[PDB]
DNA sequence: TCATATTATTACGCCAGACAGGG
DNA sequence: CCCTGTCTGGCGTCCTCTCACCTATGA
RNA sequence: UUGAUUUGGUGAGAGG
């Protein structure tokens, strides 16, 4: 029907072609009556009759004669709707300039008449006059005049002068303003000039100069002259009950326009005097300003009685715009909604929905049911029937549910699972009955929740309600791999109590022919459910080609086990049901029924636990009682004892032994010390508490404990809630953030007193307002994702590649965090991985890395796979299907077509509600060392050590993979070399951070270059030792006079002539920094490892802090360029550091601010990505410095560290494709053969495409630069202005695209969501494929 | 509470909102991404269009619900429409392109 | 009856054609003149339309054929009718 | 509210999160029927046209 | 009833983005 | 002239339910 | 050709 939308600037012609009659009165309507107005603001012959096909006032009450207008009516004679479309023109006498136009943060006529802002208005106000072409006087034409500087002109220059002002003079101004002359102008002054500041205010200057030049845009377009109404119809004038009208905001803005404009028609016919038609034609310029966006000029306009009235951009703009609230989000026909409860007989595929429910949903599939079978005749008849409810209609509303799936959704729908399709069962009541599985998918409890139904209509609906959106299509959850219609609470107890023993029961080591008569014993009355028992059982074992083979044997396990053994399907082992089943164990059952015997098993498998769990957990009774909470009888004497300990440390406090802050440190740690002692004893207390002989004396064995069994079975407790109700509850914290030093010794059994109650609830009301208002900051994050992913859909099959990010385990400094399984699973390799080995092909080079692939990577110990990103993936406007890998919530790779960029940002946005708002290396195992990064030397006494700052320490072990990792700083003492085993627990690092090493690599004598006491350095011999040091000084200390000095130590030989480096023919001196302290004196022979001086020295909202990309305070400075370093002026602002490469060109330096303290010497030679500062260190520094895959390692590890602190699974494809969208744009630096700027911000598949169309002649390309953007200016700065403007700001994003011209090619998910048609993701992308095909 | 069809607004062409009003279920923006995220272009498609807003088929839509032919004819949402007027009513000429 | 549409998705192996495929058969079943090749449960057009997937006698090359039969049918038709 | 006898179990799923599964012996005593009052007005204003 | 047309409170918290000031 | 406080604008969660209250003037 | 007004907007409170 179209493509693209085009937006630009209205001409006063294309005004008036849009018009229907020129809307003259202000008079709204006569009040009294009502009729309108003839002719004011809703007239008749501008617009239209208010009555279908009716002259209003009286001709033509039939249909013949469609059209006709006599004079006794003025009015057209058409449609009720057809004045919502036409619109009027109020013909402003004085010109008005847009307040988008001037005031959109940049001007559009701030930067293009070469006008300060300031000045702009003052002459727009009638405040300050403004010259044009004045003729040959000495006077400029921006430079503006005021009353003295007119006056004396006027005088002086009476004849050829022109001093206009407001929108009329700044019009002229424009309309006189040489587009193409200025373009060679601007063009020849930014090739003509070097200054960074202006370099960079006049690219943006002729950027908005060329663009106007290339649409139809003209510049005399931005002031007004024919302002344009908008439909009454889309301003209505309803009356509310009673007999006055509630008038719309728009109506008051549109009436004191045509008030003020007919007062300034009617001065201009009177001839008033200059200040008269001044104010006038001010005060209509601030009426037009104030109707077009109100309040963006000085405080807005109310009617009512102080809140501003609403006006057209705050139409647009806003949450409740058009775009948030009507466009993007809709109210809905055939939709329901009511409280949700159990029903726990479904089957998980369907849904119970009431009746009344069912037949308001369904009447227009009732009346077309019963208008076919003859019951009835007209339509009415059928609405009469259902009206009454007959005893007929309820076989017709049977047989049209039948096989009609509904869309159930919890009101808060964070991702995909939250929106899922049913079959409905009829329910006599009044409550959505919801099966419990599906409950932990939507977040959904039963303590008053409330949950809406919609009916897909068509054919196509349904069958993607039934084919892709059904409830039992979504078994894992689209985030990670794991399954979401885990067994929740009840169900994982019912096992938990089923699938356990104890040391004797009714039937104890009897033996049973099968598992059908263990049931028979347990309902019979002869044995119990737990009681350990040698049964038969034939498990079937797939170990064949997809046939199952069949072993049967005796399995010493518990009539509980096979009872359960009845209901696990056919392929499954029996050692699946053998264990205890708390939830971790029922979860890997579903998950490995899920990854054998695929879907339609784990659907029906998945009911059958959930039936037998809620059947066996009613039949366990397991209540909670007062006696189940056992109190420790040991934890009296721990309170005392830790008393004692305090007495003790208060009579120290008494006698002033020890201090404040050691004391308040001596309190939290004995009351930690007791508080951990107290949750030993209650939880052995509780964990082996029962105590039962079995034919003899005494066995101990686990408890059947109540409390116990919810906290084992993992059902709802933990072990921090359990110890809470039987041990201490710890030490509560004030709102300050320190802890408060005397605890709660009483648990939930004893009582609370008062005190002890008030600091609990200091502590739980920081809990609760910390949620009520983190989630707003959860929700505006999924949305920024959303809408910064917005356009990425599966295109391609294969983009043909080699490059993809190295994955490895994470390793913190700890044990092995993340394994390689967990990170490589499912994600498609990029070159073959060679097997550790030597040169083997162990797997191919374009395989999916499923279960089996990650197995036999697991047995070969594979050290790092180098796997295919979304970062590195070629495709141009998509993610080819290789590049993303496995589809997760399906077992493939993912389909040509799914988008994963809404179901990428809804799975890191999701879990942002459980996240929070607000000396030497010790080794652990026992393996080989290695070491990367490592320039060492070794001392005189043999401990070897380094001579670079950036040293990685690896723990290999025997295998081959690595198991550990630290950092080890410029000169520390290891204990150990290179290649070297060692024993578990042995320390291998030393080295003091209080006093930075300037160990040597050579031997020799000291001398003290440039080091002179009484400038340079100062004499402070030391007080309680003796041996003094003489104290290097800073040269912020010294004197001008001596300040130029540079104090250093250089090593010579026994002679005197200087010692070279090895490797050089320079000499080793180092040049001390300021705040050093001289440790070795004169004469003194040094050797290696010894210093030469002393020198003294998270959880939301760094993810948003990580997407957004700010900056931190005081970021890791680093050097843009390798090679030899030195330093600058002294301290102008700021200290300088000069970068002088080895081959390379020298003229790279930087100012650093001198607060920081350094890492660099003066003889040290840098490399681009090494540090100079430490701290922390933004991502564009990553991005120009190291490259693309290293700021992506950078995000996914710091964004997955947020993520693992609070423990959540997410893949990291969602963060490497929000990457992707962070960094998809990128600025020029040779312009080459192309069309393009030299510093022009082009996006990257435009430029790629661009120089790939034109590498493949002769042309040599163009050489780019990526750039990161943050998500909210990546997702505004987007080449469709739609995208752009749903989301946040309109009014800049809309001027911006009106005065380039833009248009938009719709090609994305929320263009099409906006313009009513099918998203070009999912079932509609073969839709565009072909749409896209016929052009 | 349910609605099949009632009355809307006057503004716009879509379904009333609450109960005491006989109104339809608000299907918000996170709702719209979880259609998106899920291959529902269909049924998003008749979720924005025929059961919302478009007056033409939601007219066509039940004559064709009635006869017994579950097939929709979109068209475009009458709210966009007003997005144009409500855009075009500034000095911003916004069009719709080639066939 | 149907609980899930798995095989289905076996033998058209996108789960994104699967919806076109099938609605393309059961708007060919539900205004539509044809009658099905499977029996029917008494299951509605789009049970009908994945069921006849499953046993896989319906894809996208089967109802191009049949309509390629049916458009030389009405030509045949045309022909003998007029001519 | 009421006080009535109370049993702390899991009874066939059908108190699964919160939910809560009541006898007939609450429904047949009336022991929860409440009793709401609404008041409804109808006035015949002169709008227009009499 | 039918045209006439706008004044005497303060008490968010970042976080970009543009601007006059000065070593 | 390159840092720099300072000022100005622009964000700040979705869905739902109940109730009340709506410009003054004026020969 | 067989019938009609809240949305508009504010404020306050509540549910998940
Ligand atoms: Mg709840
Ligand atoms: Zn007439
Ligand atoms: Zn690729």
């Amino acid at each position: 029907e179209f493509d693209a939308i085009k937006i630009a600037l209205a001409s006063p012609d294309m005004i008036r072609s849009w018009s229907f009659g020129e809307v003259k009165k202000p008079e709204t309507i006569n009040y009294r009556t009502f009729k309108p107005e003839r002719d004011g603001l809703f007239c008749a012959r501008i617009f239209g009759p208010v009555k279908d096909y009716e002259c209003l006032c009286g001709k033509y009450k039939r249909l013949k004669h469609r059209g006709v207008i006599c004079e006794k009516c003025g009015v057209e004679v058409t449609q009720t709707k057809v004045r919502r479309e036409r619109m009027g023109h109020i013909e402003l006498a004085s010109p008005t300039a847009h307040i988008w136009f001037l005031k959109s943060l940049p001007s559009r006529i701030g930067l293009l008449l070469d006008m300060p802002l300031r000045d702009i208005e003052r002459v727009l106000y009638f405040e300050s006059y403004v010259v044009i072409e004045g003729g040959m006087t000495n006077l400029e034409r921006q430079q503006i005049l005021t009353e003295e500087q007119y006056l004396d002109a006027l005088e002086e220059f009476g004849d050829e002068f022109d001093a206009k002002m407001g929108a009329e003079a700044i019009q002229a101004l424009l309309k006189s303003m040489d587009l193409e002359q200025e373009c060679e102008q601007l063009r020849e002054e930014l090739n003509e000039t070097n200054s960074e500041t202006k370099r960079k205010k006049l690219t943006k200057r002729i950027k908005l100069l060329e663009a106007f030049v290339q649409s139809g845009n003209k510049p005399e377009w931005m002031i007004l002259t024919v302002l344009p109404v908008l439909p009454p119809d889309l301003r209505p004038l309803v009356p509310l009950d009673g007999g006055r009208f509630a008038t719309s905001d728009l109506n008051d803005l549109y009436r004191r326009v045509i008030n003020r404009n007919n007062r300034l028609k009617r001065l201009l016919d009177l001839a008033a005097p200059d200040i008269i038609v001044r104010n006038e034609k001010r005060m209509l310029q601030e009426a037009v300003d104030a109707l077009l966006d109100n309040g963006r000029r000085g405080r807005a306009i109310t009617g009512s009685n102080k809140r501003p009235l609403k006006s057209l951009a705050d139409m647009i703009k806003g949450k409740q715009g058009r775009f948030r609230q009507n466009l993007l989000g809709k109210r809905v026909d055939y939709s329901g909604r009511s409280v949700i409860t159990v029903g726990p007989y479904l089957r998980l595929h369907q849904c119970g929905l009431p009746k009344k429910m069912a037949l308001e949903l369904f009447k227009p599939f009732i009346y077309g049911k019963l208008e076919l079978r003859g019951l009835a005749t007209t339509i009415k008849a059928a609405k009469k029937m259902v009206e009454r409810e007959e005893a007929v209609v309820w076989d017709i509303l049977d047989e049209v549910i039948r096989e009609h799936p509904v869309l159930l959704n919890r009101a808060p729908t964070l991702h995909r699972l939250g929106i899922q399709a049913f079959e409905p069962v009829l329910i006599e009541g009044k409550a959505i009955q919801l099966h419990p599985l599906v409950c932990a998918a939507y977040n959904a409890d039963f303590d008053g929740d409330q949950m809406a139904v919609h009916v897909p209509l068509t054919l196509e609906a349904q069958l993607e309600a039934r084919a892709l959106m059904m409830s039992t299509n979504n078994i894992l959850s689209p985030a990670n791999g794991e399954p979401i219609i885990v067994p929740s609470q009840d169900v994982v107890l019912g096992l938990y109590y089923m699938t356990r023993d104890c040391v004797n029961a009714k039937g104890e080591g009897m033996v049973l022919t099968g598992p059908k008569e263990a049931e028979r014993l347990y309902r019979s009355g002869l044995a119990s459910l737990h009681a350990r028992v040698k049964v038969r059982i034939t498990e079937y074992e797939k170990d064949a080609n997809g046939e199952l083979v069949a072993k049967t044997s005796l399995k010493d396990t518990t009539v509980g086990r096979a009872i359960l053994w009845m209901i696990v399907p056919k392929g499954l082992p029996y050692s699946i049901v053998n264990q205890a089943l708390g939830k971790k164990a029922i979860s890997k059952m579903l998950n490995t029924c899920y990854r054998i015997l695929g879907l339609k098993p784990t659907v029906i498998f998945a009911d059958q636990i959930m039936y037998t769990g809620f059947a066996y957990a009613a039949r366990s009774g397991a209540s909670v009682g007062i006696d189940d909470m056992v109190i420790p009888e040991k934890k009296h004497e721990i309170i005392s004892e830790a008393e004692a300990e305090v007495a003790e440390i208060q009579e120290q406090f008494q006698s002033g032994l020890v201090t404040a802050g050691e004391r308040y440190n001596k309190v939290i740690d004995i009351w930690a010390a007791a508080n951990d002692r107290v949750s030993k004893a209650m939880m052995d207390n509780l964990q082996t508490e029962t105590v039962i002989n079995r034919d003899g004396q005494e066995e101990k064995q686990v408890s059947f404990n109540s409390i116990y069994m919810m906290a084992d079975s993992g059902a709802r407790g933990s072990a921090a809630q359990i110890r809470q109700l039987a041990g201490m509850r710890g030490l509560m914290a004030k709102p300050d953030g320190s802890i408060i030093e005397t605890p709660i010794t009483a648990n939930f059994r004893e009582g609370l007193n008062v005190l002890q109650y008030f600091i609990s609830t200091h502590g739980a009301r920081k809990g609760l307002a910390d949620t009520a208002l983190k989630t707003a900051n959860s929700g505006y994050l999924t949305r920024r994702l959303v809408d910064v992913a917005q356009d990425l859909v599966v295109t391609e099959d294969d983009c043909g590649t080699h490059e993809g990010i190295m994955m490895t385990p994470v390793i913190e400094g700890g044990d092995v965090k993340e394994p390689l399984r967990d990170r490589v699973l499912g994600r498609v390799t990029a070159e073959d991985v060679l097997k550790p080995g030597t040169a083997d092909i162990l797997v191919p080079r374009n395989t999916l890395l499923h279960e089996q692939w990650c197995d036999l990577l697991e047995e070969n110990s594979v050290d790092a796979v180098k796997v295919r990103s979304v970062v590195s993936c070629d495709t141009d406007f998509g993610v080819c299907a290789h590049c993303y890998g496995r589809d997760l919530a399906r077992g493939h790779i993912i389909n040509k077509g799914e988008a994963i960029g809404v179901i990428a940002a809804q799975s890191i946005g999701e879990p942002g509600t459980q996240l929070t708002m607000r000396s030497s290396i010790q080794v652990k195992n026992k393996g080989s060392i290695k070491l990367s990064n490592v320039k060492s030397v070794v001392n005189s006494s043999g401990k070897l050590v380094i001579t670079s700052r950036n040293t990685e320490l690896k723990l290999i072990d025997e295998f081959g993979r690595t198991k550990e990792s630290y950092k080890v700083p410029y000169g520390a003492v290891l204990a150990k070399g290179d290649g070297e085993q060692v024993a578990g627990g042995e320390t291998v690092a030393n080295w003091d951070p209080h006093t930075m090493p300037v160990i040597t690599e050579v031997s020799g004598f000291v001398r003290f270059t440039d080091m002179i006491d009484g400038q340079t350095i100062t004499r402070q011999t030391d007080e309680l030792t003796g041996l003094s040091s003489l104290v290097v000084l800073d040269s912020a200390e010294r004197t001008a006079g001596g300040k130029d000095l540079r104090p250093a130590l250089k090593i010579v030989d026994a002679q005197g002539n200087d010692v070279l480096i090895p490797g050089t023919d320079m000499p080793a001196q180092y040049f001390l920094p300021g705040k050093a302290i001289v440790q070795l004196e004169d004469g003194v022979q040094i050797s290696s490892g010894d210093t030469l001086a002393r020198i003294p020295q998270g959880g939301l909202p760094r993810v948003a802090d990580l997407f957004e990309a700010r900056r931190p305070k005081e970021p890791a400075i680093l050097a843009e360029i390798s090679g030899i370093v030195s330093f600058g002026k002294e301290t102008k602002g700021k200290r300088r550091l000069v970068i002088t490469p080895v081959d390379g060109s020298d003229p790279y330096e930087e100012m650093i601010p001198k607060w920081r303290q350094l890492n660099v010497f003066e003889g040290e030679r840098v490399e681009r990505g090494d540090v100079i500062s430490d701290g922390p260190e933004a991502p564009h520094d990553i991005l120009r410095l190291r490259g693309v895959h290293a700021v992506t390692r950078y995000i996914v590890n710091e964004v997955q560290d947020v993520y693992r602190l609070q423990g959540v699974k997410i893949n990291d494809k969602h963060i490497e494709v929000i990457v992707r969208q962070m960094l998809r744009k990128a600025t020029i630096v040779n312009a080459g053969s192309s069309d393009f700027l030299e510093g022009e911000q082009v996006e990257y598949s435009r430029v790629k495409i661009a120089n790939r169309e034109l590498e493949a002649n002769g042309k040599v390309g163009a050489t780019y630069s990526r750039d990161l953007l943050g998500i909210t200016k990546a997702s505004l700065a987007t080449e469709s202005f739609i995208s752009a403007a749903s989301f946040q700001e309109t009014t800049r994003v809309l001027t911006e695209a009106a005065v380039a011209g833009k248009r938009d090619e719709l090609r994305g998910l929320k263009e099409n969501v906006i313009v009513g048609r099918l998203i070009p993701a999912g079932t509609g992308y073969a839709y565009h494929q072909d749409r896209m095909r016929r052009r | 509470h349910a609605r099949s069809t009632g009355s809307y607004s006057l503004v716009t062409q879509q379904p009333l909102g609450g109960k005491a009003q006989f109104g339809g279920q608000r299907f918000g923006e996170m709702e719209v991404w979880a259609l998106e995220a899920y291959g529902a272009a269909y049924t998003l498609q008749e979720m924005l269009t025929v059961k919302s807003d478009d007056v033409n088929g939601r007219t066509k839509m039940y004559k064709n619900i009635v006869d017994g032919n579950h097939q929709m004819e979109p068209g475009m949402p009458e709210s966009f429409n007003v997005l144009l007027k409500e855009i075009r009513s500034l000095g911003i000429n916004i069009e719709l392109e080639d066939e | 009856a149907r609980v899930t549409v798995q095989d289905a998705v076996e033998k058209i192996g996108n789960r994104f054609d699967l919806v076109l495929v099938a609605a393309r058969r059961a708007r060919q079943m539900q205004v539509g003149g044809k009658d099905p090749l499977v029996p029917e449960e008494n299951d509605k057009t789009t049970v009908i339309a994945l069921r006849e997937i499953e046993e896989g006698l319906i894809n996208n090359q089967i109802l191009d054929v049949r309509e390629r039969q049916e458009q030389q049918e009405q030509e045949a038709a045309e022909l003998q009718a007029v001519t | 509210g009421q006080n009535m006898r109370v049993a702390f179990m899991p009874w066939n799923g059908y108190n699964f999160e919160d939910s809560i599964l009541v006898s007939e012996r609450v429904v047949q005593e009336d022991r929860f029927t409440t009793i709401h009052i609404q008041e409804l007005a109808c006035v015949s204003r002169d709008t227009k046209l009499g």
